[PDB]
């Protein structure tokens, strides 16, 4: 139908964990899940960015 | 089942050790929570016993949680030494119950004192129409020695509760010789 | 005490940390060479070479 | 027959200890085991020289 012109804000220690968990594990790859507040349609945040555990095979 | 709370709350001051109160007085009160811990056991386990003292600090090691295996095995090297502040211990219990996970839960807690407290008797007042402010029952068992018929804690007993709220029940101690489950059967008949 | 100098071992490509040791280090041509087939020559078939 | 129901209640202490040993045996282990699930279901190896 129609929708509005989303955004997604940040809280920076979330960028802050991603470099240092990037940096942690630095010649592998890593994947986590990402934690916030869906505020609304325009907007949503990322408040918090927390460790996810290693896998090794894939 | 019923929905709880029930704070022991243990002696580790250095009254404890000898044995007028059957083979130790720290197996006596080892026995206490043994039979408290079996039966929250036999309650409901939604329910959480937590660990604390009154004497020579306010030491929780356990949180408030619905195992006692843990505690099983924190029964041993007690060792009660220190001086008793059981008029702390009220408060230190409560606001380790008013750091629970619900609020259907009830809120018995039992008491073991077993020491001469310098406790006001405005204190234990201050305390009880605090508790009747509060909404928790509690049925303190007289252990160890302070007088052969405590008075203070019979105050806090009659303080605590009126015409509806009569949870507060005293096994005063009988400081000879009596047994390990004489003692506690008495609160397992009613509390 | 089971790694002496030149051995195999099985090492992941990402951690790049070993977690095998190897048995072989062998051509398959050697493995090519071993008989296994056993032909049935008696020596009652050679006549004369005693 | 004091001190036999004493070591009668010691051995129920020790069964407690045996739990114990059960306890930090089991779960540290199966932890362990999980860490080793981890690093070594990874089953592309390279192999190399030491």
């Amino acid at each position: 139908a129609v929708d509005t012109a989303e955004q997604v804000y940040i809280s920076s220690l979330a960028l802050l964990k991603m470099l240092k968990h990037g940096r942690a594990g630095v010649p592998m790859e890593v994947m986590g899940l990402m934690l916030g507040e869906f505020v609304d349609d325009y907007t949503v945040r990322v408040i918090d960015v927390f460790a996810m555990p290693q896998s090794g095979t894939g | 089942m019923v929905l709880e709370s029930t704070m022991v709350c243990v002696d580790n001051s250095e009254y404890m050790r000898n044995g007028d109160f059957l083979p130790t007085r720290l197996q006596a009160q080892q026995d206490a929570v043994n039979i408290v811990c079996h039966s929250k056991t036999r309650s409901n386990p939604e329910n959480n016993v937590g660990l604390i003292t009154l004497a020579n600090d306010c030491e929780v090691l356990t949180t408030l949680t619905p195992d006692t295996g843990r505690i099983l095995s924190k029964l041993h090297t007690v060792q009660p030494k220190g001086k008793i502040t059981f008029c702390t211990g009220i408060r230190v219990a409560h606001l380790a119950l008013k750091h629970r996970q619900g609020k259907n839960h009830k809120m018995r807690i039992i008491a073991f004192v077993g020491s001469p407290v310098e406790d006001n008797e405005k204190d234990l007042v201050k305390l009880a129409k605090r508790l009747k402010k509060e909404k928790v029952n509690v049925d303190i068992i007289n252990f160890g020695e302070e007088e052969v018929n405590t008075e203070k804690l019979t105050a806090f007993v009659n303080t605590l509760n009126g015409k509806d709220g009569t949870g507060s029940h005293l096994v005063t101690v009988p400081p000879g010789p009596s047994l390990a489950d004489a003692l506690i059967s008495s609160p397992i008949l009613a509390g | 005490e089971k790694l002496k100098p030149g051995d195999l071992v099985g090492v992941n490509k990402d951690s790049y940390l070993i977690l095998e040791t190897l048995p072989t280090e062998y051509d398959s041509r050697v493995k090519a060479m071993e008989v296994d087939e056993r032909p049935t020559e008696q020596y009652s078939d050679i006549g004369g070479l005693d | 027959r004091t001190r036999l129901l004493d070591s009668e209640i010691k051995i129920m202490k020790s069964e407690v200890l045996r739990v114990t040993h059960e306890l930090q045996a089991m779960k540290d282990k199966i932890k362990e085991n999980s860490e080793k699930i981890k690093v070594n279901k990874t089953l592309p190896y390279l192999v190399s020289n030491v």
